[PDB]
Formats: C-alpha cells, structure tokens, sequence
RNA sequence: UUCGGGUCUUGUAAUUGGAAUGAGUACAAUGUAAAUACCUUAACGAGGAACAAUUGGAGGGCAAGUCUGGUGCCAGCAGCCG
C-alpha cells in the first residue's frame, strides 16, 4: 500500500550476533 | 560517573594496543582525573569528549602481553547507553 | 530570478559532475598501472613519492 | 575476546593475469617458502 | 639528493613519535 | 573588503580584531599626504607575519600601497621564525601574537630575530612581567617568552622564542571590581656590553626614589656580555608593582639613550611607575587593551572591571570605537558607589567566541 | 602431530 | 552517583520564557491533526477547524505551548523540526505498528540532540480482541522503550467519537505535558532561533508592476524568540531553513499576542485578552553616549568629559621634572600601598594578616557547597548567571536592547531584503519556517574532517565521491565526501567505500561548523523515489576544519621480469624511458611472491628495461610491484536544498547517484574480468634432485660418496 | 616544502 | 610430553516421505458483579517447520593489504581498509 512498514531487521533488532545452531 | 577529558594514545601506530584503548576521565564527585580502559577501538570511536561515562572496576585475574599496570577502571556506559549495546548495534548514542 | 539563474548554473555544474562521475577514471586514479596503459613519459612530470 | 565475525571475515587471493597465462601459476608466499627451504637443503648438502 | 632528504625526514619523524609515546606512557604510569 | 577603515592608526589592532572575528576589512588612505604615501616596511613585515601564522587568508595590497584589504582565514600557528626589520622591535611584533596566541590549531613556537628594545614599544621584560600575568589571569597557563640572544638598538641582533601552549577554548570571564593592593615592587634592570656599574647606579637611583615607601623593593641586575649580548651596547630598566593576593601587575619601563645618566633613568622610571600606580585601577594604561579584548572575546557573559577616569583617555575612546565597529559590542560604564575616588565599572557582554580550530 | 605441537606450545605458554 | 552529571549552562529567561514548542509528528493518516484540535479544546475550551501553521495556546498560569503538526511526508520538514522542537508528540498507529517515518524521525532527533519524546498510540479501537490489543500494547511499549529510554510512558487513544479523542486520556496527556520539565541542550543553548509565526511581504505593488514580478521582495517575519538573545543591531546573518542564508535588515519587538495570565494580571496590577486565548495567525477565525556618538572627535569627547596613536605602546607621561616635583612624596598612594592604642594595634594586625593571607582557603567552596565537585561547578554557573541578571536589571533602555539584545519570549518582527519571488509565491502555511542565527565559523566555508559510519539499518554502503544530502547545523546540502583512513596513523589514504560496520574518517567541502558537532545525512530527500528502504544513510560527527588535506590514493606500478640470474632480474614493461628509470632508481621494490629488492640502473639498449637485485631467485612468472602514493583532491561541490523555494516542496532532486546515472544513461557496471577472484587449486610440486659437480664427485673420498 | 604545505598568500602590488 | 601406540559402520550445509501438535487468529459455550484469561472446542494455523530463543567463554584460519624490529626467506603487533 502507501504505508511503509518497518523491516524485520529493525523490528526484531538483533544487531550483530554470531552464528549459532 | 565521570567526564571524558581526552582520548589518550590516539597518535599511536600499532592498533588495538592497551595505550590505545586507554582514556582519561575525571570523576565528578571528586573532580579527580584517572584513566580507564575501553575495549575495542570501535568503542574508542564511540567515546569522544564531554561524555559522562560510567566507570566500573576492572577485576582481572591475569595480566596480558602488553597491558598497562594500574589502570583499574573500565567504561561501562557512555552518555546513558551501554557500550556493549552500541558496539553490537542494538542502540544508538543520543547526543 | 537570481535564484533561477543560480539554479541554472547549478544544473550546469550538475551535468559536468554527472559526466565526470560516469566517465573513465584517470590513469593515475586507477591502481596497478602498466606502462602501456599510462601515457608515455608521464612520471617525470607527475613527481610522486 | 571481543571481535565481530565480519571483522574476522576472509580475504581471497587473486590469480595470474589472463594475458600472461603462458608463464603459469603466479607464486605466493607459501610456495616461495617451500621453494626456499628445498634450495637451502640442497645448498647445505653441497657445502658438506 | 631527494632520497637522502627523505630518509632524513623519516628518521626525524620516527624519533619524535617515539619520544612522544614514551612521554605519554610515562604520564600514564605516574598519574 | 567590506568593513571599511581610514588612517594608519591602530593598524595591528585592526588586523588582530579582523582575524579574531572573521569579517573582511579594508583599510584605505594610509598616509596619503606623504612623500612616501602608503605602508611602511614594518607594517608589510607584520602582514607577512600574520599570513605566516594563519591559514587560507588573503591580503590584497594596492599598488599605491595606501589601501590594504584583508579577508582573514583560520589560525594555525606552528613553529617558525621571523626576521624583524630594524625600524621596529620584537615587542611591536610580539603583541599581536599575544592577542592571537591561545586560539590556534597548533601551539605557538615563533623565533623572533631583531632589536629587543625601544622608547615606544614593549621590551622583553616589559612583555613578560606586564602582560603574561594578564593572560594567566584570563586562563592561559603555559605561556613563556625565552630570550636566547638579547639585542639592543641600533643594530639589534637579538633572538626571543615565544612559546604558547595553553590552547584554551575561550577566556574565562573576569570580575575585578575592587582596587587591588600592591604587595611588592619587583624590577629588572638589564644592560648589554657596558660595565654593570651602570646597572648598579640605575638600581641605586630607583631605590633612592622608592625609599619613601615601606613595601619591599627587589630589582634584579641583568647584565649580558660575550657573544650572546648582541651588537650594540645599551641599558634599560623596568619596574613592576606586583599585587600577589590577586596576581596583578602595574609596570613601567625605559631605556637609556646615547649618553644619558643611569641614576636619572632610574629616578625617571620610578616616577613613571608611581604615576601609573596613581592613575591605575586594577590594570595599567598599557595592559588595558589586552584586558578589554579578552573581555569581549570571553564567553557570552557580563564581565566587570574597575577602571579609572584617568585611564579613560582618547586612546580608550578610539579602542572602544574600533571594538564597536568590529564586534558591535558596546561597553557599559557605571560609576561606582564609592565617594572618595571616581572609578567606573566596565561591564562587557562577551560574545560567544570559541577556539573552533582545535581538533578534539 | 603438528597441530598437537601447536596446542602444546600454547598450553606451556 | 546516579544524580551526578556533566555541568551545562541553561540560557532561558527566568522572567518571561517563551512558549515551549511541541511537534506533533508521525505517519500520513494517523490522526495527527485531530490530536491537536482535541488537545486545544482541552486547554482552552473552544473547538477549532482548519488548523495550519504553528498555533500557540496557553497552559496554566506560567506556560504556553506551540503546536506544530508536521507535514508527514517531507524529510526536510522532519529534519528541521527535529532541530528546533522541544517536546515531540510522536504518534504511532496501533494496528499497523511502527512505521519507517516514525523510525527515521527518532533517528534524526537522537543525532541532533534528543528532545523530550512522548509517544501516543492510536487506532486502538480497531483491535478485534482484547488479548490481541493487550499483546500489541506491550510489544509497542517495549520497542519504544528500546529506542527512547526505558520506563518512557506512552499514551493510548480510542476512537474519534466527535472529531475528538476521549477526554480522560487527553486530560492525562495534558497534565503530563504541562509538567514536562525540559532539559538543556548544547545547540539550543548556544544559538538564537525562532519559528516564524506570521509572514508578510513588503514592497510596493507599483514596484512589482514595474519590475515584472522578478524583484526580490522585502519580507517581514513575526514570531517569538528562543535560545540566545538575538543582538539588536541590524545586519547579522541568519539562516532561514530551506530558503537560503539571509541577513536581518531591521528588528523590532512588539506586544506579544498571548500573554500568560500571570503576566497579564501582573500588568493589570501595575496599570491600575481573556477571550482570545489561542494565537493561530496563519489560520483565520554622559560618557557612554559621548563615546558612542560618531560625529564627535575623541578630543572633543575628552574635553566635554573633563571640563592619539595606538601603534606606540607606552602611555603619554609628562616631563620628568614635573613628575619628580609632584612625586617627592608618596602619601597620595600610601592608601593603595600596604588600652585604646593596644586595641587599634590588634585590629591593624588583623588587617595586616588579612592582606597577607587574602584568598587562600576562604570556605574552599567544598564544605560550603556540600562536598561534591559537581555541585561546586554548578554553583559557579549559577553565581555567574545571577550576576548577569542583576547587571541586566540595572538599566532599562540600553541594558535591555543595546547590550544584550532581545532576550527570548520577546515577540519580535524582523524584515529581510533580497528574498526570492519563489518563496513569496509558493509559501504555504503548512510548512515550518525556522530561522537560526549563525556564527563566524558557520559563515565560513572550508573542508571538514568528519568521522562517520554507515547507518546500521541502511542496506547499502556509501561510495566515495557519491553525493550525500547531509544536515549539519542549520544547513542541509549535498556534497561529495571522500572516505579516508589512516594506514596505522601515518597517512590519510582514501578508501573506496565505507567500512560496513565501523567508523571511517570522511572529508568534505561545505560550510564549516564547530568541532564535536554531530550530523546526519540521507541520500534521497525526494519523496517521489523512496521505496521501502531506510532513508537515513550516514551518522557522524565533525571533528576538525581546514582549507586543504594531504590525501593520498595508492598507485602501484607493475613490471614483468624477462631474464633472471641468481639474485638479479631484468625487468620490463614498467617505465617508458631511461629518463624515467633514472628518476625512480634506487627503489625498494617487491614482487607478488614477497621478496624484496630495488631497481638499480637503467638498461641501455631497450627503452624501458632495467636491472634489479632481489633477495632470492625470482621466478619468471611473477609480477613485480612498486608501491607509491598519489595526491587526490576534494571536489568543491555545494548545493543547498531549497525545498521551501521549490513549489512542490517534496521531490527536490539534485545530483543523482552513480548507480542512478549509470542506469539512466544505460551504461554497464565497469569491471575488468582479470580482477575478479577465482577458486584456485594449487598442485603439489616435486623438486628436482641435487646434481653435484663432476669434479667434486670424482674428488670425494671413498666412503662418503654417492653409491 | 613551503609551497607544498602552505595555502594562503599575499597579493603584493607596487 | 617426542618418537608412537590403540580401535572401529563411520561420515554427509547429500536427496526424500507421510504423520503429530500448540504459540497464534476464532464461531461458540463456560468463567465473571461485567469482562479479560485459564480449562473446553467447530473453522483456519509448519519445511530455512523465516511461526527466523539467548547469554557468556576458548581458539584457529586468510590477501599482490598495513605498522614496527631485525644476524636474508624471520619475528612481533595485528588486520571490517586489497
Ligand atoms: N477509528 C479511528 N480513526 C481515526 C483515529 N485517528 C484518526 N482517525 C481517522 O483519521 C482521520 C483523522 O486524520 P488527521 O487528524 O487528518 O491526521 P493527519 O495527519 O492530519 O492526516 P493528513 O491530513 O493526511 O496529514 C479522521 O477521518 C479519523 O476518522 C483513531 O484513533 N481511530
Ligand atoms: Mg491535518
């Protein structure tokens, strides 16, 4: 639509975490 | 709590050494200046001047290969937000 | 208007910078320059360290 | 201790010029040190 | 001649940097 | 190029003020009615010093030399040298640097070479013990003026090293409304290439005048002989009245001409010092422009200084009109409630001027 | 064996 | 130690502070206007329609507020209203959650110095189930507590029952923002600024008819003041945001239209408006004078006062004979110099000891101000402030206007000259016209060393010499930065991109501003091409200022060896002539393999070859390199955005990006295929055996021999 | 060295 | 701890299948002073099952990259920059 929903990145806000399993 | 006076060791060459990690802050309930460690030269970019850091103890158990003796405080937060949050890019430093 | 002619000459400078930024890089502005790539007998005048 | 993985990234090694593929296999430092060790061994036994 | 002058300049700046860092670490250890 | 000015008057002051503010100025009609109309060698050399110490600045000089146009830049400084033309001495070339010392990007280390005394301008001991305490009151801590070689008129050959390190942001405001109490009278009687009987006789004349007073009098002898005494012989004496409770100084000096009397010079300098004390209120008539400029460039706040109606002269009016034309900063004068004397407090709303060059 | 020697030198020092 | 802080200076008037300024911000259609009309009906009991422009109402006995509904789509409006604003009523849709525009505005506030943020949440009646509503409330509140501080309270609003939100929630919100209790900020307490309330052109219509609607017209601007006392002399430079950099031609203060009722009853008390209680104008219904008089010569000034060069330094004394005759005696300055008889002696000894000590430990200020260095510093601050206060209170006419200027909260008008026809024509009241008085450093123009990083939520990195529309100080303008690093603190080598997770230095041309100054820049301010991406591209601070930088881009010269011996090689295809080789001779050279060298002498018979001594036998296949440095320059571009001058006021378009001009001209991404990376597979080499000399093999002893 | 590092200059005319 | 010795269906960012379910949304009813929820339950609701849990600790590796010292080809510091 005309509304710009936010990214999953900036919604969840996990900045820089390593790789896990 | 303290005020950051000057970022020492900025004019050093070899990166990520302890004299580059060091800062010089003045504690506000004493007006008394003393040094403080900051991990990660990125976090050294985060702390600049007139910043109101929150020091804490160091609490090391063993030394390192290039550590400075007597630098007994480290930096926990800067300007109200946590250095680890700023480093991991959870938060943003508000001026 | 003065603003309008200023915007005209700004647009001219814009066109110049657009063409330069899309154009080819200078021989010295590149890296790993070879002798046949660069113009002949240039370093004596360019005077780099 | 306190290091990002993007800081720990990787750095690939580029290859020989394709215009100069007659002379093959642009040699890097690991190959150079192998070659130098073998030549040093030969020179030692020859001096003996 | 330029090679001579450049070597001299580099040695002067390296000596100045070394003296500056010695002074900074001295101030750290005494302050 | 925009703020216009007339006459060759207060030239170094106008250059200093335009360099501090940043407004481009244009001085015209510099000695029109002259056989040599236009500038002088020492004024041109002073502009060379300005452009040596600053950066990005443009000084246009008309081919007639009667119109100079200044578009200032930023202050950098650094370590360098300067060669004083023999028309004017190192005091005349030092005083603008005492204005522009602590607002730079790098520290000042300037080696001036030339004559070191005259009748009109400040000597080395005059500069030190008369104007270094004022900067130390305004916040500049690590300033110094070493004397490597001391020259004398009319051949000079002396060298002074001006070093300034206290790169302050802005001068702290000052609130001095009480007439200070002078504690001691220190002095320096110096000479070059003569017998120190002359220095001893100068100090004898000065103490002969000051024997009426009860405060302590300490005037140190300063003889220079050998290879670091410069070419010409000469002598001079400065006296400072030091108020040690607040760190204030009132100074007065002179040098001896060709064939004067050392005792007469000592008594004349002591008389001039007593006159300056009687006409003084918290500053001297020669430290006063430094104090006013520092109060105007202090941060956005009301500073107060107790001056005297004798210290209010035509030179004060001209200085204040120049400061109004540059900074648009009026100075308010209130008569103090004291009934005996006629002092007036000067209140200056110092504008926000920050040492914006210094990297953090 | 070489990896064990490296880890050994680290465990001595 | 929680209550300790960094000391700062609060330049607000204790006498008549101006209306606090609140910005109602948020997404396009999230009921951002209804909130204003209902909050105003709360504060003043009159329903209002067609709200446009700033609108000032009066709260309580001492407060008044200025509502600014920001236009929801224009990033420049977001930027300058975040520069000026003081309390931000940021409103978030409930059903939709956070939106990118709210997100971007919070980031520009965080970088330009955080005002008092306050969230309200709307459309909370559209939620079908109470448990989905409660969960979404908690989720919004906790993400909001991540961005703004934790514990930050946000309000919740139901549905618009009569063009108005519920009265109880509006009453709570009114009490909160009426005890909001703001805090000092550096930029706001260093500069004067205003938000222009009313706008008026000034020319003659005959002049307009003669010039043909092209003459730049005089402009009168009415509004309150804030921040720092604006100097009352005409001709100071002041930047109107989005219009340009003008200078004030004439200032005059006025009777303010909304006086707070405390001040109104105080004026009535001194003397001996209760219906009009809002203000939406864009909407409808002596030695001192002797010295400073210029026509008088200073000789005449001193002459009338009693009844010369400055290049000379010593003062003008008199004759030494007169001086000695006058100063035979010292009892005129003996005052300046320093049972009943016993009591007077003890008192004069006390005075002598008092002048001897002076100020050494006089209360020390420490036990006086309760044993905290912070309290000592702030007490010095407050003492200087009250001295300012009494010296201002001394005299009326000059100590209020000439000395300090118009303080703050003085409803002032100002006229400018040379203001564009585009501004006067396309002016619409839905946009803020804010004004900031500048400084010398902000009127200059040089290059700034900043340090900046890519924004964390921005996807793409920032290329060198890519235009960046940045906001630094009151100014927004696009420039061509260059992203540098120091190669371990030796030289400012330019990068080609931004390091994607840390700070790099940048240097760029543009109007200077002070050190330590935070700034932030976007790539696209034009609303017509935004997409779902995050707009804000770079955050940083500016550190220092110069007119030039010694900035290096590395270039390396390659050659190829074509004849090799032990430790020596003949190198070709690196230079063009023996003159060039002689210019570069004596060179620390190295090859890809990692062995060092030097070029030694120019070879004669070929034109460009030379001989070079290495440390070990170089292969033929390898490529020598010679690292050297080349100075680059900073492009001098500066294009300030003028959206308020523009008619559409969105979609301001300047220099496109490199990808955009490549796509528009239909070029291709330039890439030499010899420079890409491959996955090699290095084979194991079996070296040849040793071959002894035959003389040695003959002369070897019997046992130690090759059998 | 001087013409490499310095920037500002004097327009001396006579 | 070094020379080495011990032992065994192990290894896979390889392919693939149908079954199960509640986090969630929801008729409904119960609950309740009225609701919300729990406990019940139609209907939807799982292949990066992206319906995308963490907080700390130890360590390695890499370039035509950078800095410093050297008894070459090494060592140190380190490397988001080639
Ligand atoms: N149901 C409901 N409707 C709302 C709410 N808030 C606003 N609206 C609707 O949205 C409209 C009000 O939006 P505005 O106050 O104009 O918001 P705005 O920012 O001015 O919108 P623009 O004029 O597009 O800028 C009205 O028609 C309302 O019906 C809410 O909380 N609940
Ligand atoms: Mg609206």
């Amino acid at each position: 639509d005309g509304k710009r929903a936010i990214n999953y990145q900036i919604l969840k806000n996990k900045g820089l975490t390593p790789k896990r399993n | 709590k303290g005020i950051v006076l000057e970022k020492l060791g900025i004019e050093s060459k070899q990166p990520n050494s302890a004299i580059r990690k060091c800062v010089r802050v003045q504690l506000i309930k004493n007006g008394k200046k003393v040094t403080a460690f900051v991990p990660n030269d990125g976090c050294l970019n985060f702390v600049d001047e007139n910043d109101e850091v929150l020091l804490a103890g160091f609490g090391r158990k063993g030394k390192a290969k290039g550590d400075i003796p007597g630098v007994r405080f480290k930096v926990v937060k800067v300007s109200g937000v946590s250095l680890l949050a700023l480093w991991k890019e959870k938060k943003e430093k508000p001026r | 208007s003065s603003f309008e002619k200023q915007q005209i000459e700004i647009r001219k400078q814009i066109e110049q910078l657009e063409n330069e930024a899309v154009a080819e890089k200078k021989w010295s502005l590149k890296g790993e320059v070879k002798a046949k790539d660069r113009p002949e007998d240039a370093l004596l005048t360019e005077e780099l360290e | 201790k306190l290091v990002h993985d993007v800081q720990k990234k990787q750095h690939r090694e580029r290859s020989q010029l394709t215009s100069r593929s007659r002379y093959g296999f642009l040699e890097k430092h690991k190959d150079y040190v192998k070659r130098a060790q073998d030549f040093h061994r030969k020179q030692s036994t020859l001096k003996v | 001649f330029e090679a001579r002058q450049r070597i001299e300049e580099k040695n002067k700046e390296s000596s100045d940097y070394h003296a500056k860092m010695a002074h900074i670490v001295n101030t750290i250890n005494t302050e | 190029k925009y703020t216009t000015f007339q006459g060759s008057q207060n030239f170094r002051l106008r250059i200093v003020l335009a360099t501090l503010s940043g407004k481009p100025i244009k001085i015209e009609k510099i000695r029109s009615g002259d056989l040599n109309p236009g500038l002088k060698d020492y004024e041109v050399s002073f502009l060379r010093l300005i452009e040596s110490v600053t950066n990005g600045s443009v000084i246009e000089i008309s081919y007639t030399g009667t119109t100079v146009i200044y578009r200032p830049g930023i202050i950098v400084g650094g370590a360098s040298t300067h060669i004083c033309p023999s028309s004017k001495p190192v005091g005349y070339f030092v005083e603008p640097m005492l204005y522009l010392a602590p607002f730079s990007k790098k520290k000042f280390s300037i080696l001036f070479k030339g004559i070191t005394a005259s009748h009109n301008d400040a000597g080395i001991e005059a500069i030190k013990w008369g104007l270094m305490p004022v900067m130390e009151k305004f916040g500049v801590r690590e300033c110094a003026l070493h004397t490597l070689k001391r020259g004398s008129p009319p051949l000079g050959g002396g060298e002074v090293h001006l070093v300034v390190d206290s790169l302050i942001a802005q001068p702290i405001t000052m609130h001095e409304i009480d007439r200070p109490i002078i504690s001691s009278i220190t002095g320096v009687a110096y000479s070059t290439r003569v017998s120190p009987s002359l220095v001893n006789r100068m100090i004898d004349g000065a103490k002969k005048v000051l024997k009426n007073l009860q405060c302590e009098v300490n005037i140190t002898a300063d003889v220079w002989r050998g290879e670091n005494s410069g070419k010409s012989p000469g002598w001079g004496i400065t006296l400072v009245a030091q108020s040690k409770q607040k760190g204030w100084s009132y100074f007065a000096e002179d040098i001896g001409d060709a064939g004067s009397i050392p005792e007469e010079l000592g008594e004349k300098v002591a008389c001039q010092l007593l006159e300056e004390i009687s006409k003084s209120a918290a500053v001297g008539r020669n430290q006063l422009p430094l104090a006013i400029v520092y109060m105007v460039i202090g941060k956005e706040d009301i500073g107060r200084l107790r001056i005297n109606k004798e210290q209010i002269d035509e030179r004060f009016i001209i200085l204040l009109r120049d400061i109004k034309k540059i900074f648009n900063t009026e100075v308010f004068l209130k008569p103090v409630d004291e009934a005996d004397n006629e002092d007036m407090i000067a209140t200056i709303k110092g504008i926000g001027f920050t040492n914006t060059s210094k990297k953090i | 064996r070489k990896e064990r020697l490296k880890k050994l030198a680290k465990m001595e020092e | 130690e929680r209550k300790l802080h960094v000391p700062m200076v609060d330049r607000t008037p204790e006498d008549d502070p101006p209306p606090f300024i609140v910005a109602v911000v948020g997404p396009p259609g999230t009921g951002k206007t209804t909130l204003i009309r209902s909050l105003v009906r709360r504060m003043t009991k009159s329903t209002l329609n067609d709200i446009q422009g700033p609108i000032t109402v009066v709260s309580g006995k001492h407060r008044r507020l200025t509502f600014l509904e920001c236009p929801a789509d224009d990033l420049n409006a977001m930027i300058d209203i975040a520069k000026i604003a003081d309390l931000v009523l940021l409103l978030i849709d409930g059903n939709f959650g956070f939106e990118m525009e709210t997100m971007e505005f919070l980031n520009i506030a965080q970088h330009h110095g955080m005002p008092r943020v306050l969230g309200v949440a709307t459309h909370l009646d559209l939620f079908k189930s109470q448990s989905t509503l409660r969960a979404s409330k908690k989720r919004l509140k906790h993400r909001f507590w991540t961005e703004v501080y934790q514990g930050a309270k946000l309000f919740y609003l139901s549905g618009v029952i009569n063009g108005r939100y519920p009265d109880r929630e509006i009453l709570n919100l009114s009490r909160f923002i009426s005890v909001m209790k703001f805090r000092p900020l550096k930029w706001r307490n260093e500069h004067p600024y205003m938000l222009a309330d009313r706008f008026t052109d000034l020319t003659h219509p005959e002049l307009i008819e003669t010039q043909g609607l092209q003459i730049d017209r005089k402009v009168a601007i009415y509004g309150y003041l804030h921040g720092t006392p604006l100097p009352s002399a005409p001709g100071t430079r002041v930047h109107i945001a989005g219009v340009g950099d003008f200078s004030v031609a004439q200032i005059e203060k006025l009777p303010d239209p909304c006086p707070t009722p405390f001040y109104q009853q105080k004026l009535d008390d001194f003397e001996r408006d209760k219906d009009k209680l809002i203000y939406a104008p864009m909407s409808d219904v002596n030695i001192g004078k002797l010295i400073y008089m210029d026509n008088i010569s200073p000789e005449e000034c001193i002459r009338r006062w009693r009844g010369v060069d400055l290049e000379k330094f010593v003062p003008y004394f008199d004759t030494f004979e007169k001086l000695a005759k006058k100063w035979k005696s010292v009892d005129a300055i003996k005052e300046r110099f320093l049972r009943e008889m016993n009591a007077a002696k003890k008192e004069k000894l006390r005075a002598q000891f008092e002048i001897e000590e002076g100020e050494n430990f006089k209360e020390d200020d420490e036990n006086n101000e309760y044993d905290t260095w912070y309290e000592l510093q702030k007490a010095k601050i407050s003492k200087q402030l009250e001295i300012n206060n009494i010296e201002y209170q001394e005299m009326t006419p000059e100590q209020r206007q000439r000395i300090e200027g118009f303080k703050a909260g003085s409803y002032v008008r100002i006229v400018f000259e040379k203001v564009p026809m585009e501004f006067v024509k396309n002016f619409n009241p839905k946009f803020p016209i804010v004004m900031g008085g500048l400084l010398p450093t902000e009127i200059k123009f040089g290059i700034v060393k900043a340090r900046l990083r890519r924004h964390r939520w921005h996807k793409k990195i920032l290329k060198t010499n890519d235009p960046l529309v940045l906001s630094l100080g009151w100014r927004r303008f696009q420039t061509l930065p260059i992203y540098t690093t120091t190669d371990s603190r030796t030289r400012t080598r330019m990068l080609k991109y931004t390091p994607e997770h840390t700070y790099c230095n940048a240097a760029f041309y543009g109007p200077l501003c002070s050190p330590n100054t935070p700034f932030c820049g976007v790539q696209i301010v034009a609303n017509s091409d935004t997409g779902n991406g995050f707009r804000i591209a770079a955050t940083g601070i500016v550190e220092e200022i110069d007119v030039n930088i010694e900035i290096v881009k590395k270039l390396k010269l390659v050659g190829f060896p074509y004849k090799i011996f032990k430790n020596t090689a003949f190198i070709k295809d690196m230079f063009s002539s023996a003159m060039e080789v002689a210019r570069f001779e004596g060179a620390q050279i190295k090859t890809v393999s990692g062995i060092r060298g030097e070029i030694k002498r120019a070879l004669s018979k070929p034109e460009g070859h030379y001989r070079a001594a290495f440390e070990d036998k170089i292969l033929m296949s390898d490529i020598v390199i010679l690292r050297s440095w080349y100075p680059v320059r900073v492009k001098k571009f500066y294009n300030p955005v003028t959206s308020l001058l523009l008619k559409e006021k969105t979609e301001w378009k300047g220099l496109r990006l490199t990808g955009q001009i490549r796509a528009a001209m239909n070029l291709e991404t330039p890439s030499n295929p010899d420079s890409a990376y491959h996955k090699i597979e290095r084979v194991e080499r079996h070296f040849n055996g040793l071959k002894v000399p035959k003389a040695v093999q003959k002369e070897l002893p019997f046992k130690s021999q090759i059998h | 060295k001087m013409m490499k590092n310095k920037r500002g200059g004097v327009i001396d005319k006579r």
